[PDB]
C-alpha cells in the first residue's frame, strides 16, 4: 500500500548511491582514488591525468 | 637479454633518491611512479631485471 | 670498444614494483610516529595516505 512513498525514498538512496559509487570510476585516468595519483605522479603529470 | 637476471626484493628498506642523484645513468625513466615521490611509498614486493 | 655508441654495450636495469593487498615489505627512509587516535590526523600507512 505504502508503494507511493517507499519508492520515492528508494529513488533518492538509488540517486545518492550512482553518485558515490561514480567516485570509483576511472574515467581514463590511471586510478581513481586522487591521492594514489598525487602520492605517485609529479604534478605535470598528474594534471593530466 | 635472452637469459635477464631477476632479483625479488622484500623485507628491507632502502633508499631510492641516491640513484636520482648519481648522474652515471645516461637513461633514468619511470612509468607509473616519480622517482622523487618514489622515496616514500612502500610496495609489497620489488624485482630488479637487470 | 671501437663500436659506435648504438652499439656499444649498455648494462639495463628494470625495477618493477608489485603492490598487492599484502603487508608492504619494501618501505623508503621513513620513521614511525607514534598511534595518534580520536583525532583529525594526516595518516600515512604503509604508503595509504
Amino acid at each position: 500500500a505504502l508503494g507511493k512513498l517507499q519508492d520515492v525514498v528508494n529513488q533518492n538512496a538509488q540517486a545518492l548511491n550512482t553518485l558515490v559509487k561514480q567516485l570509483s570510476s576511472n574515467f581514463g585516468a590511471i586510478s581513481s582514488v586522487l591521492n594514489d595519483i598525487l602520492s605517485r605522479l609529479d604534478p605535470p603529470e598528474a594534471e593530466v591525468q | 637479454v635472452y637469459a635477464w637476471n631477476r632479483k625479488r626484493i622484500s623485507n628491507c628498506v632502502a633508499d631510492y633518491s641516491v640513484l636520482y642523484n648519481s648522474a652515471s645513468f645516461s637513461t633514468f625513466k619511470c612509468y607509473g611512479v616519480s622517482p622523487t615521490k618514489l622515496n616514500d611509498l612502500c610496495f609489497t614486493n620489488v624485482y630488479a631485471d637487470s | 670498444p671501437t663500436y659506435g655508441v648504438g652499439y656499444q654495450p649498455y648494462r639495463v636495469v628494470v625495477l618493477s614494483f608489485e603492490l598487492l593487498h599484502a603487508p608492504a615489505t619494501v618501505c623508503g627512509p621513513k620513521k614511525s610516529t607514534n598511534l595518534v587516535k580520536n583525532k583529525c590526523v594526516n595518516f600515512n600507512f604503509n604508503g595509504l595516505t
